[PDB]
């Protein structure tokens, strides 16, 4: 019993896991090591290593140490290491089916597809189970999907895995579903989408029926690659037949009809039309159809929405080609009408009538809103009042008929006034639609939010339009009221997040992004919210904790995908392992991870580098040399949502794909700039005992922050709701691009000296000489552009300024570099100058020169004291004054924590006087 | 909905 | 509406379903699970254009011949823009009809007592009700919230 005894105790908690296995030593076998390095592998990787290494190399070949050790080498980002025991336990003995399997699965993590085709070719030839010969046949596709665009993906790999399975086929052995689909996809892979579709429409497609349309969804995508339409026209209209509401299949339909109208199509003389059936030919052929679907579903206690909107949709592909002759769909504005009549009551009236917008005229935009307007049942307009609706219907029926007074651009050519007055009637409608919808249940949003919204993207636009700056503030207290009244919105806390973000205010951010559970995943797509604004408002703690979350998500990412690739085999997927594969690529090629990344490294470097820990034993703890970048910069993916607002603007000023691929081409830029700035910087030690390679980065450095700045000239201008502009236009105008590139040719220029020495380079210490004194007065131009104040009192406004915060933290971050940079001076200096003469005397102006503008940097970093004596309907006059008691003690927070990175920073500068 | 973990 | 199959690449896209108090996110190692097991029971709804309705995930694990091969159903959502319109009544009778054509006995679920909307709306689907699993839902230092289990006995078969 002393396996299960001695071991059910030594897996307790951690200790009780670990002192019972610890006490095993003197007590008792081969894997005690083991049990108790999982545990003990918290933050020590050697004391953990030293016993891992250790009962790694002594032959195992047990079920314990074999699963404890695949465990520990998966859990340390090695699998690399665990390849390696299975097949040192195979090589001792032949293992049935057990070890053979668990080393296929250990080659399948660690990736080696070229090598596991081999096992699990070995493993089917040990026992002749039928699951064991298509794992060698997915490893065959798994090293032909890996190296593609070569002759080597469809005549060396491919190829070869369809002989495989067509040996198999002859026999009578590929009785079961997952066969099938593999033998499908082989099928596909190599082109032969004719001999592909056979394998599916005849006897081998019958165990295919495990998924709802797993057959007529897989001969769709041969009808069409074959380029084969009748008999996609039939499929089609067959599978609409059944629902009458699939959209993805009125959108084949009209694909093939048009097709067939094109290719001038006739039916055969015998036999149904095509291999499915009843093919339709021309538009008559095709209106009859949808006319017959409107009636048919007309008849019916369901109400879809399937046919209104096919009709839709073929009145404007019939328009695509001849306009000229219309037999009786009818207008498009009466057929929208009369969907808004029917569907108006529910929510999605709106993101229906918007894909067909386009059919209007594009001038009655504003009579097709009049006569929306005609058909709710609004009250009596002058009781010295507004005209507003009486039932829950008949409101959401209206907010329907603001959003798509929004959306055809009539919002956008009132001129600060009229534009003025709806928000005014917006708040209005919001304030009597909570009169419904009283007894909520705190997760169910107000019948009436979406007035809000209307009314907060009308004070925006207004803001970014005039510049007044009086309307954020209406804005934020109207998105307060809205979300302490529903606060489950999460448009409202998306909202409030932007604003605080581009007024300057942070902490509310973190506390509303931890309201809205932004869970694992959503570290990709909305945290980005948090990363951009995070460091770059002063917030290093939130930044830090940001930073760790997106961290932990990725990294966890990369080994549980690994390990759901493995466990995709077990259980006959193969149609998923492409896509596992393509996700995890996608999940680590992601620009969100790569910006994390750097900032995670620059935030440790510039809060505990010279500071708590030297800047070497810092980078050798990060693992960071400067000549190898860990990010992609070619697969660079910008996966972030971007669609996460709501946004009724009019179809042309939202987000275009211009926009989202100049914020990932901007995005790209700034995280070039960091990353070799972040490399650059962990050259500094080691470059004391090559400059080859940090004279290198300087050229690309300076080649990117000229491209840059050449991508700030062509003046973008991003939605509201669109990527958020970078920090690099504001990096050049604090200047700090030119402030840190005077520090990088300094490092080099003392490298030049100490290689040369102070005999006869009187050249080179001019050139030092001048770079201090020339370095010093960008240092005080920086203090100079970033002197002002956070908060004014201009008029009984408020007039935040944002920009005086981000030129200090760009502040911070510039003496950081620079005080790195002279630490790294010192190390070349002060052994000359104990060996024992006009070069280090201005060196020690320098210092103690950098030393008076540090204190004059951290005395101007007590706008605390100029803060802190700021004074600053019933209800929205209440709700002000806890948006401005955001936003000042925001700017106190981010002002305190900078403040006390500075005083810790100034302490450094007691190590540089020589 | 199930639970997370 | 197009009904189709939750494909990865569109957990990045589930934003306005998964962005709600009631909805969880369960991680990439739950998802990757139940989509490389059972991807029948994993239909998704896609509007028009784009726009994600909403998703079911589910699960039939039991055990035949004791009478508890039954067709989990662990996650439903649609998007708050969305609700109203049969989509919900839609995708748990694909669900249905899924986990009977593979012999199942039950289709088990576990609401959260705390909102009498999706209560209301498996009571009159046709759902019974089952035990009432005691703190249930673990956290996420808010309260614990007692799931009812609740199971509709469809078709009998092994
Ligand atoms: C329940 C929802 C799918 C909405 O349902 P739907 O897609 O509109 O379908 P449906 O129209 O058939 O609604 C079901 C029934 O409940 C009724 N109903 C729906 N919402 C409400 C409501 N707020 N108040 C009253 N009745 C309602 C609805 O009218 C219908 O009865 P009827 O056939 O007479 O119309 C959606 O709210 C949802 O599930 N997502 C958010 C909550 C969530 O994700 N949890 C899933 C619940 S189970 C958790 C685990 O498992």
């Amino acid at each position: 019993r002393r396996l299960r005894p001695i071991y059910d105790y030594l897996d307790n908690g951690n200790n009780k896991m670990a002192i019972q296995q610890a006490d095993k030593l003197l007590k008792k076998h081969c894997a005690k090591v083991l049990k108790a390095i999982g545990l003990q592998r918290t933050g020590k990787q050697e004391e953990a290593f030293t016993l891992a290494q250790e009962v790694a190399a002594l032959e195992p070949t047990d079920d314990n140490s074999l699963q404890a050790l695949t465990i520990l080498y998966r859990e340390m980002h090695r699998p690399e290491l665990v390849t390696k025991l299975y097949e040192a336990a195979v090589k001792k003995v032949p293992n049935s089916e057990e070890y053979h399997s668990h080393l296929f699965m250990a080659y399948a993590r660690v990736g080696e597809y070229k090598k596991m085709q081999q096992a699990g070719m070995a493993l089917y030839k040990i026992v002749p189970k039928n699951p064991y010969y298509f794992w060698s046949v997915m490893s065959l596709i798994m090293q032909s999907i890996s190296a593609q665009d070569e002759n080597l993906s469809k005549t060396m790999f491919l190829p070869l895995a369809e002989r495989m399975v067509e040996k198999m086929v002859k026999e009578d052995k590929i009785e079961a579903e997952a066969e099938v689909e593999l033998y499908y996809m082989i099928l596909e892979r190599l082109g032969k989408y004719q001999e592909a579709l056979d394998v599916i429409r005849g006897k081998l497609g019958e165990k295919l029926t495990s998924e709802i349309q797993s057959r007529e969804n897989k001969c769709m995508a041969m009808y069409k690659k074959l380029s084969r339409w009748p008999e996609c026209n039939a499929l089609s209209r067959r599978l609409l037949l059944k629902n009458s509401d699939d959209w993805q299949f009125y959108l084949t339909y009209f694909d093939s009809v048009f097709r067939l109208i094109e290719e001038a199509w006739s039916p055969p003389a015998e036999g149904e039309h095509s291999l499915e059936g009843e093919v339709h030919y021309s538009a008559e052929k095709a209106v009859k159809f949808i006319e017959d679907r409107i009636t048919e579903e007309s008849k019916s206690s369901r109400h879809l929405r399937g046919p209104h909107l096919a009709k839709l949709e073929l009145i404007r592909r019939l328009r695509s080609q001849g306009c000229n002759d219309e037999y009786k769909l009818g207008d498009p504005e009466e057929l929208m009408f009369q969907y808004f009549k029917k569907f108006g009551d529910k929510p999605c009236c709106f993101t229906d009538l918007k894909v067909f917008v386009d059919l209007l005229p594009a001038t009655q935009c504003t009579k097709f809103i009049n006569q929306l307007l005609g058909v709710v049942p609004l009250s009596t307009p002058t009781e010295d009042k507004l005209a507003l609706p009486a039932d829950i219907r008949a409101l959401q029926q209206h907010l329907c008929v603001v959003q798509l007074t929004r959306l055809l651009g009539l919002y956008h050519t009132m001129d600060k006034n009229q534009k003025l007055s709806v928000v005014r009637e917006l708040m209005l409608r919001y304030q009597h639609g909570l009169e419904f919808g009283k007894t909520c249940l705190k997760t169910e949003l107000q019948f009436s939010d979406y007035y809000c919204l209307l009314a907060v993207h009308a004070l925006i636009d207004v803001w970014r339009e005039t510049g007044d700056e009086t309307t954020v503030w209406q804005a934020l207290t109207l998105l307060e009221e809205g979300l302490t009244h529903s606060p489950s919105n999460a448009q409202f806390k998306l909202l409030l997040v932007r604003i605080y973000c581009m007024l300057g205010a942070f902490e509310p951010v973190v506390d509303l992004y931890s309201s809205l559970d932004a869970k694992h995943i959503q570290h990709d797509t909305i945290g980005y919210l948090l990363t951009r604004y995070a460091e770059s408002l002063g917030q290093y703690a939130a930044a830090s904790q940001s930073c760790n979350f997106a961290l932990r998500f990725f990294h966890s990412n990369q080994k549980d995908t690994s390990e759901y690739i493995i466990q995709a085999y077990k259980y006959g997927a193969f149609e998923k392992i492409p896509e596992f594969i393509a996700f995890r690529n996608r999940l680590n090629n992601s620009l969100h991870f790569a910006q994390v990344r750097t900032e995670r490294m620059l935030l440790d470097l510039l809060l505990e580098a010279n500071i708590s820990t030297s800047l070497a034993e810092s980078i050798k703890s990060m693992n960071l040399r400067p000549e190898e970048d860990d990010i992609p910069w070619e697969d660079l993916r910008d996966n972030r949502d971007l669609n996460v607002f709501f946004s009724w603007d009019p179809k042309d000023r939202d987000v275009s794909e211009e926009h989202k691929k100049l914020s990932l081409e901007e995005e790209t830029l700034w995280l070039r700039i960091r990353s070799l700035t972040l490399r650059l910087i962990s050259g500094l030690p080691s470059l004391n005992h090559r400059i080859d390679i940090l004279r290198l980065l300087l050229q690309q450095l300076e080649a990117t922050l000229e491209t840059g700045k050449r991508f700030i000239e062509k003046d973008i201008q991003y939605p509201f709701l669109g990527p958020v502009p970078t920090r690099m236009g504001g990096f050049f105008n604090s200047g700090c691009s030119q402030c840190q590139i005077s520090s990088f040719y300094l490092v080099n220029d003392i490298y030049e000296l100490d290689t040369s020495g102070l005999e006869d380079t009187m050249e080179i210490q001019e050139r030092i000489e001048n770079s201090f004194k020339s370095l010093l007065d960008q240092l005080k131009d920086v203090f100079s552009k970033c002197k002002g104040d956070l908060l004014e009192v201009k008029d009984g406004n408020l007039k935040t300024h944002p920009t005086l915060l981000e030129n200090l933290v760009f502040f911070v971050e510039t003496i950081s570099v620079i005080l790195w940079v002279s630490s790294y001076c010192e190390s070349v200096l002060r052994p000359y100058k104990l060996n024992l003469i006009i070069m280090p005397p201005v060196f020690t102006s320098f210092q103690d020169y950098v030393t008076g503008l540090q204190t004059l940097i951290s005395n101007v970093v007590d706008h605390i004291k100029g803060l802190e004596t700021h004074l600053i309907s019933p209800e929205e006059r209440k709700f002000s004054k806890t948006v401005q008691g955001k936003v000042q003690s925001s700017y106190l927070h981010s002002l305190l924590e900078m403040g006390e990175l500075l005083k810790k920073r100034l302490e450094t500068t007691k190590k540089l006087k020589i | 909905m199930d639970v997370f973990m | 509406t197009t009904l189709r199959a939750f494909t990865c690449d569109d957990l990045f896209r589930f934003n306005n379903i998964n962005l709600d108090p009631l909805t969880e996110t369960y991680g990439i190692p739950f998802y990757l699970q139940y989509l490389a097991h059972w991807p029948e029971y994993f239909i998704v709804a896609e509007a028009p254009g784009g726009e994600l309705m909403g998703y079911i995930m589910g699960k039939a694990e039991g055990s035949v011949a004791r009478e508890e091969w039954h067709g989990h159903v662990t996650a439903l959502s649609v998007a708050p823009e969305f609700r109203r319109l049969g989509l919900a009544a839609k995708l748990m009778e694909l669900l249905e009809e899924i986990s009977e054509r593979k012999g199942g006995f039950f289709v088990d679920l576990f609401v959260r007592v705390s909102n009498q909307v999706a209560v209301n709306m498996y009571k009159q689907l046709g759902y019974s009700v089952y035990r009432t699993v005691i703190e249930y839902y673990s956290a996420s230092g808010e309260p614990d919230e007692d799931a009812y289990d609740m199971r509709k006995a469809l078709s009998r078969d092994t």
